[PDB]
DNA sequence: ATCAATATCCACCTGCAGATTCTACCAAAAGTGTATTTGGAAACTGCTCCATCAAAAGGCATGTTCAGCTGAATTCAGCTGAACATGCCTTTTGATGGAGCAGTTTCCAAATACACTTTTGGTAGAATCTGCAGGTGGATATTGAT
DNA sequence: ATCAATATCCACCTGCAGATTCTACCAAAAGTGTATTTGGAAACTGCTCCATCAAAAGGCATGTTCAGCTGAATTCAGCTGAACATGCCTTTTGATGGAGCAGTTTCCAAATACACTTTTGGTAGAATCTGCAGGTGGATATTGAT
């Protein structure tokens, strides 16, 4: 019965059938070969895939604007800063979280201006 | 003779106006003359943490050279999280 | 001697499209696209970090789009879990439409 | 010279003063616009991996270290120290001072949990 | 009459509750103020005898600590009499704030 | 005197009684407040992550083990409710 | 052949069976080493004694027979090493050490 | 007749027999040996979620004592830990010689 | 210094509340005995990457002088909290249905495991872009003396 | 409130480092298609463990009075910042030898995978006891007044 493997009709990746970007194939994968659990549904993959191309545009989004702002076209590690440490939420999460090169938000105690 | 320098008191490598820039990022204004071997002490104690754990990372693995992934472990370990160098 | 290779896995082509996506005409350094990378596997260990301890705490052995979604809630902080959130299901649901 | 009038005039421009100096704390307050714009490190990298290699040597002997790893150790380092001023300082403040002491990293480090 | 100067009782009755270990909040209170707090999570919830008394015993902990860093606070800024600043600063520092 | 609040119920001498516990000998007369609001966002964030446990688990009942739980990710773990 | 159980041979009171199942189950690994369950047990146990002993001398201090949650605090937060370990984790009904500051002693 | 289980593993025997190793004449509240067993839970959780990790990082798929040990030295405090690897080798050495 | 008021000890004493030892009942572990499998170590070896040397130059570090202004000390008042004496309103302390948390049995959707076929992302090597970092120079603020 | 003295912009410029761009190669992915296994939703049903009431109990809200503490105002010794001169040592551009990671093949020690047997820790009353928390008595040590 190994007729199937043949012409007609043809493969479609998950990530394309999912409506993403990010690789379900290879997130399913991971999870996996990271001893999470006995086994891993077909679903999981699909929304670990979702929710981390969401969050990986909610960065971009946010960094990319910041190199709007200094008028630079790449983005470098400051403009990550930079949009983490503006976004409350963004640097709740990655508040354990150092990013090298990215320095800090300009801020002086009021306290230690001048007259 | 085969090689070998002896390290000792490297520690002064952290220079007066190198520990003032740090201050200045925090946003530091005026320091104490006091401020320069304490922030050393609190430096050297960071740091034996952090090799330490890098360093046991490597003995684990049978290496002699601690790599970037040594150090990236050890920092998550002590809570310390770092991106850029292969996470 | 032989043909010795090496290969290691990145986000990056997958960053890069989604980068291409919100802001069309901008590019991202090396050094930041490390970082990017470094940012998404550390919130998959621990999206799959909760997933896995939530389904022992209820005896289940599967993981399934249910423990990611509470995973998800339990991290994520407010109106980013609720976007994260509709965008998993979004694509669950388009996912099992394919007969 | 005989003529009218430039007769021994020698303190004609009085308005030329001598010399000029940025009140103290003028100059602390440029650094710190200077350094929070920046992102470059602020430790020597020479000393630097020096001190590593000394801390390392003297926990395991015969080591190496990918150039890497120890620019990993710099920049966990120094954002490190950075985070504790900025503690450190809010202590002094509290205390209605603004000049950052021993006292303050202490109760600052007290407070984290360091040495609690 | 007899009467005791400002800050004696109070030295007393350091020494006693730090020498029990008790809960010091009166428990229904905190029961009603748990159960007004999870309604806005979810309706109509029944809560286990011991979640509540776990519930309890962890706010008393982290409370309890609170203060303990709170006084540190108000005596780094040569004071004895802790203040809301001195609450704040402490929650700053410990990363709940900053 | 009938029309209470409840957060208003963790009353000024329990508050006192705590603060002595953590070695405090005077207190400034807005510290009530300002720790009823402290125990507020505390509550809120521990009881958010508990209920969230029961939900997934299909429980209409808290458990002690969903607040425990919640506690360990707070990274405020408790010992005597569970394991 | 008469059985006599892992523990018995590793010669220690703690379930070297139980700690295998349990690892096994964790989800930890693929596999597991016959003998690091027998390590680990050996550790759990240890540390078992550890703090059972500092907080049988804690009753024995406060002239008690029965160990209670006061007298696993007190042992903890009383030694270095213990309290470390256990520096974010609160046990139910110890209550805290005593300890007041200085500077709020009486002047005379 | 009747017919119903449910079945809860503690540590409590355990704890129990080591008591008597030590303070032979002591006893133990209810909620003290609640404690105790958390506490043996939170330690074991805690020791195996490193040596899972170690093996992680090189790429293993089995945790042997080694990853036990190592595991140790990280999570224990310098004296604690030294003697916890010490009691650790003992226990596996006496298991080895002798079967 | 001399009481005079309270608080705080110590030695007993005794009841109940919550440890005990007691017996018997399984299912669930955990031990044992084969069988089949395989992870990962040893034994080479190819090939990054680290340590180390050298050598020239510029950016910093060191050390010093000088004095602005900051912390620390002293003092003193208003006024914020502490101590106090008890009635009263609420929090304890038990009994009493019944809502769910769980054991239990059933049955199919969903996960595996196995084996080909096939599409895709990682990379090694060269070729060509291209943001942008520094270098200027000069227009635009920001200090600080007076 | 000026002016002088520096620092700070801020757009223009372009040479190089480092992105972005194909060529192709290939191996591990990832996908497609039968067959076999099973985890858990789902329906019930019993049995705890809750939420509700009542009476019975012990802390809190109150308002007065004054001690004491926190700030405010004043002063002044000196630390610490600004600036300057000088000379080192970090930073940079290159290049080499070789330690030591990182591939690859190859086995055997150890580990998984059933199956069968034995035992044991958990559980449900059922009776037995015992450590010790509250209570008493009375001595004595603090505390605050005069
Ligand atoms: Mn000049
Ligand atoms: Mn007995
Ligand atoms: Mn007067
Ligand atoms: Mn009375
Ligand atoms: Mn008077
Ligand atoms: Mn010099």
């Amino acid at each position: 019965g190994k007729q199937g493997g043949k012409t007609r009709a043809k493969a479609k990746t998950r990530s394309s059938r999912a409506g993403l970007q990010f690789p379900v194939g290879r997130v399913h994968r991971l999870l996996r070969k990271g001893n999470y659990a006995e086994r891993v549904g077909a679903g999981a993959p699909v929304y670990l895939a979702a929710v981390l191309e969401y969050l990986t545009a909610e960065i971009l989004e946010l960094a990319g604007n910041a190199a709007r702002d200094n008028k630079k076209t790449r983005i470098i590690p400051r403009h990550l800063q930079l949009a983490v440490r503006n976004d409350e939420e963004l640097n709740k999460l990655l508040g354990r979280v150092t990013i090298a090169q990215g320095g800090v938000l300009p801020n002086i105690q009021s306290v230690l201006l001048p007259k | 003779k085969r090689h070998r320098k002896v390290l000792r008191d490297n520690i002064q490598g952290i220079t007066k106006p190198a520990i003032r820039r740090l201050a200045r990022r925090g946003g530091v204004k005026r320091i104490s003359g006091l401020i320069y071997e304490e922030t050393r002490g609190v430096l050297k104690v960071f740091l034996e943490n952090v090799i330490r754990d890098a360093v046991t990372y490597t003995e684990h693995a049978k290496r002699k050279t601690v790599t970037a992934m040594d150090v990236v472990y050890a920092l998550k370990r002590q809570g310390r999280t770092l991106y850029g160098f292969g996470g | 001697k032989k043909r010795r290779k090496t290969r290691k896995e990145s986000y990056a082509i997958y960053v890069y499209k989604v980068l291409k996506q919100v802001h069309p005409d901008t590019g991202i350094s090396s050094k930041a696209m490390s970082i990017m990378n470094s940012f998404v596997n550390d919130v998959f260990e621990r999206i799959a970090g909760e997933a896995s301890r939530l389904a022992h705490y209820n005896k289940r052995s599967t993981i399934t789009s249910r423990e990611i979604q509470t995973a998800v809630r339990l991290l994520l902080p407010g109106e980013l879990a609720k976007h994260a959130v509709s965008e998993g299901t979004k694509a669950v649901t388009k996912y099992t439409s394919a007969k | 010279l005989a003529t009218k009038a430039a007769r021994k005039s020698a303190p004609a421009t009085g308005g030329v003063k001598k010399p000029h100096r940025y009140r103290p704390g003028t100059v602390a307050l440029r650094e710190i616009r200077r350094y929070q714009k920046s992102t470059e490190l602020l430790i020597r990298k020479l000393p630097f991996q020096r001190l590593v290699r000394e801390i390392a040597q003297d926990f395991k002997t015969d080591l190496r270290f990918q150039s890497s790893a120890v620019m990993a150790l710099q920049e966990a380092s120094e954002a490190y120290l950075v985070a504790l001023f900025e503690d450190t300082n809010l202590c002094a403040i509290h205390a209605k001072r603004v000049t950052i002491m021993p006292k303050d990293i202490q109760l600052a480090r007290r407070i984290r949990g360091e040495r609690a």
